[PDB]
């Protein structure tokens, strides 16, 4: 495959300028917030974003050497926790508060009517107050989302040599992670355990995510609010 | 097909 | 604390010797198989707290912090247990040694074959990988201390044991890297290895919450008292 | 509960 030729700026430059855009919300600041409402502004975001994200999967060096079966799988695995590591990242420089949209931007207050939202929100806060501890840099975040797509699905016949494939990709970011690091002038120890700081958070990761998936679905299961034919299939994909 | 299947063509 | 002036192979000796016992099944329908595991994890969630008690810097942290630790992983390390000592069984769960498993029988109860098959995956990974127990013991403390740390908590106090805990973790770091090195892994090698056993751990947290769920559910026919606080603590 | 009980003995 062409990209486990690619350098380390080469890997880092392809992926920042895969980057998806920062969307906006559908927010009316006409009306208060009920529980549907809410939620209607967060899903109707997430399926916007969903679009974007399958085209930034694409660009994601190793990805398109995939059966378009493989790569649905990875997506329908990762897809909320590709959207949440972005959602704390954007959040960074928020204390306190999570930036869904830039015109969508909230407290852990505002959502308590809404079902294991304010649970979410606390854990996706912790997540947004280690990365400013860290001072995560933007290099770092477009390795850490590109490690959870190819990553978080891969252990779910003739095609384990892609398997194979995948595994020489996260080689590859591990590499690129390294170099970025060394380059940011940390020392050789520091990386080390740099990289194992960045890559223990993607286990949090992992943990909001499903936790988020059964309460999307428990309110999916009462028709809090109408989701789009996509969300749905990304939400009986986890059932 | 999923849209899924369907988008990451188009 | 003597956790932070430890070496790097003391930190591997005192893991290696806190290592819990290999516990038996006393010993099927759609019950006795489910008894079977239930009652095994209740005996080793015993001896799972001694071991945590012997983990360096463990006992350095406040009893409310102990406790939020182990509630919060003891079934990802209960499962990365399993799945460790079913390395040499490929296509079967080594629960005890007189209780294999292959994924036919593991159909026998409710909503496991998708467990069952996610741990003999993650059992097929370390096989792969040639995972040392030296390693092992590492990414099981790792799991204890790691698991629970974002779920804390302001309250300097606080921020002073999270902080500690992650000394600790830079420490375990240390060790895997200097066990990489040891076994003469390039200084590349040892990047990408760590990375790869750190991965695992995403699974290994992504088929607890699974099974968080289904235990749950199926909270009907006898789960021990300490067992039923262990889960209520996710909900 | 029974964990503070048992991580106290
Ligand atoms: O860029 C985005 C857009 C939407 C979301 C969310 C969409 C739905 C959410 C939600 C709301 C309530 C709840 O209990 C659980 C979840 Cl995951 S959060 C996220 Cl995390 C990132
Ligand atoms: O050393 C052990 C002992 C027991 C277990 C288990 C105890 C109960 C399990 C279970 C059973 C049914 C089910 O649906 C889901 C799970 Cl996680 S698995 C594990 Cl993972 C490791």
């Amino acid at each position: 495959s062409l990209a486990l030729s690619l350098t380390a700026d080469q890997m880092v430059s392809a992926l920042l300028d895969a980057e998806p855009p920062i969307l906006y919300s559908e927010y009316d600041p006409t009306r208060p917030f009920s529980e549907a409402s809410m939620m209607g502004l967060l899903t109707n975001l997430a399926d916007r974003e969903l679009v974007h994200m399958i085209n930034w999967a694409k660009r994601v060096p190793g990805f398109v050497d995939l059966t378009l079966h493989d790569q649905v799988h990875l997506l329908e695995c990762a897809w909320l926790e590709i959207l949440m590591i972005g959602l704390v990242w954007r959040s960074m420089e928020h204390p306190g508060k999570l930036l869904f949209a830039p015109n969508l931007l909230l407290d852990r207050n505002q959502g308590k009517c809404v079902e294991g939202m304010v649970e979410i929100f606390d854990m996706l806060l912790a997540t947004s107050s280690r990365f400013r501890m860290m001072n995560l840099q933007g290099e770092e975040f477009v390795c850490l989302k590109s490690i959870i797509l190819l990553n978080s699905g891969v252990y779910t016949l003739k095609s384990l040599e892609e398997k194979d494939h995948i595994h020489r990709v996260l080689d590859k970011i591990t590499d690129t992670l390294i170099h970025l690091m060394a380059k940011a002038g940390l020392t050789l120890q520091q990386q080390h355990q740099r990289l194992a700081q960045l890559l223990l958070i993607l286990s949090h990761i992992r943990h909001m995510s499903n936790k988020g998936m059964e309460h999307l679905y428990s309110m999916k299961c009462k028709n809090v609010v109408p989701l789009s034919d996509l969300l749905l299939e990304m939400l009986d994909a986890h059932r | 097909h999923k849209i899924l299947h369907r988008l990451l063509q188009d």
